[PDB]
């Protein structure tokens, strides 16, 4: 409910509503820019320079066997000895779709180990980011095919983070082998050998077809279904099938 | 007895320095710092006349008030225990006729 | 030296000791500990892209 | 230079345990403490600019006030120097 009453004190401003009523959804990014180490090392002398969320108070206790505090109340403050405590002795999943995503580097672990060096001489994106966006986001689809059922199929209900997990993605779906280990094999005056052994829209919103419905509308209702729907992440339009 | 005899250990500071000498509580800080391996203390034999919890949570609250030295801006010379009430308990300040 | 993570196997006294002995000798495996807790370093000439 | 090299001789702990881990000022009284022979200063090659009695009563008011920590019954970890005239010159607060 924050999130309506944000919108609301948002707006009393004239200044701040004249900028969120005028530009368009279009011009999105050219706005979100206009923003304004011995840092380290200095706030790790102190204690508690964590921030962490008010949930850990129930699952990790606040002293240890020795007597030492891990966190202090007024999200709340946390000492690196919290995390060292978690990764000691905490609660385990173990789940096996966290290497769902990450293949892409495991490969290059294989292609190490399993390859043979040899003598040294010393002589002198859009075709992919529209499945991505079907696979990690169904609710934020555009107005648009096996690998999308089997992404579906193998990573359904054991999702991590959509930011990751469409990051990891991305780089998975867009010789390589040799320029990977460009610094190993080649130098300044040396060389070194290696092997690595759909519907259809009428118009804009209708009023008196009832209110909008999402995207997920596998359900056709009798065919006709007259619906209005939010298409992208923009207006409402109208669908037949 | 006042002390236990036959069935006590040591924790040594293996050889400090020809020139050290300070106060005890220091020596005690850096002969318990050597040791690892504290876990969870459980009663495993009843005094079956007074209360175990007080014991334990006074055990705690030394082990806690060595511990809690570090939040101090100058250090002190000797440590004086807070007045809680298994430690009141434990020493019958509220038993006076 | 900035993170305070030391080797499990070391005297250096920081206020993560404890915590970082309890870790190592828990462990049975001790080459697969990351280095923010104990870990040896396997990084190489070969190992910079991984 | 900021400090002299070739000059330099060091007033040594004689090998600290390995448990030892502790403050600086802590360490300099211990290494100050394993000394003897002090005598009355005295200047051998004056500055020909400035005050060298106040050089010398800085030196003695050091001498004094890193001995005179044991009328505290809360030793600190930082020691503070008294704000004196020849201090006060010296560092050219005026």
């Amino acid at each position: 409910m924050e999130r309506i009453k944000e919108l609301r004190n948002l707006m009393s401003q004239s200044r701040t509503r004249e900028i969120l009523t005028k530009t368009t959804v279009d011009h999105m990014a050219i706005i979100k820019k206009y923003t304004s180490s011995l840092r380290m090392k200095w706030m790790m002398a102190m204690k508690y320079p964590i921030t962490a969320d008010k949930r850990i108070t129930e699952m990790v206790p606040e002293r240890n066997e020795q007597g030492q505090t891990l966190w202090s109340k007024m999200r709340v403050m946390v000492s690196p000895l919290a995390v060292t405590w978690w990764n000691r002795n905490g609660p385990m999943t173990s789940t096996v779709h966290y290497p769902k995503v990450y293949k892409t580097y495991f490969e290059k672990v294989e292609r190490l180990k399993h390859g043979t060096f040899g003598p040294v001489h010393f002589r002198n994106a859009k075709e992919a980011q529209d499945v991505i966006m079907e696979v990690v986001f169904p609710n934020e689809v555009g107005a648009r095919l096996t690998i999308t059922k089997e992404k579906k199929e193998e990573l359904q209900d054991c999702k991590i983070s959509p930011l990751m997990v469409a990051y990891m993605l991305e780089r998975e779906l867009v010789s390589s082998v040799y320029i990977e280990v460009l610094h190993l094999t080649q130098g300044t005056c040396w060389e070194q050998m290696y092997t690595p052994g759909g519907f259809l829209i009428l118009g804009k919103e209708d009023r008196r077809y009832g209110p909008a419905l999402s995207i997920n509308e596998l359900s056709n209702l009798a065919k006709g279904e007259k619906a209005n729907v939010l298409i992208g992440q923009g207006d409402v339009v109208l669908v037949m099938k | 007895s006042k002390f236990l005899l036959m069935d006590a250990l040591k924790l040594s500071i293996e050889d400090p320095s020809h020139e050290g000498e300070g106060i005890p509580l220091y020596d005690a800080i850096k002969c318990m710092r050597t040791f690892f391996g504290w876990k969870e203390p459980y009663i495993v034999k009843p005094h079956e006349k007074g209360i175990n919890p007080n014991y334990l949570l006074s055990w705690k609250q030394v082990l806690a008030e060595l511990q809690d030295i570090e939040n101090e801006e100058k250090i002190p010379r000797t440590k004086n225990m807070k007045k809680t009430s298994q430690l009141k308990w434990a020493l019958g300040e509220n038993m006076a006729p | 030296y900035t993170y305070r993570c030391h080797r499990g196997d070391t005297q250096i006294q920081t206020r993560r000791s404890f915590e970082l002995k309890k870790l190592w000798e828990q462990t049975r495996s001790k080459a697969g500990l990351l280095v923010s807790d104990g870990g040896p370093n396997l990084y190489n000439i070969r190992n910079l892209h991984i």
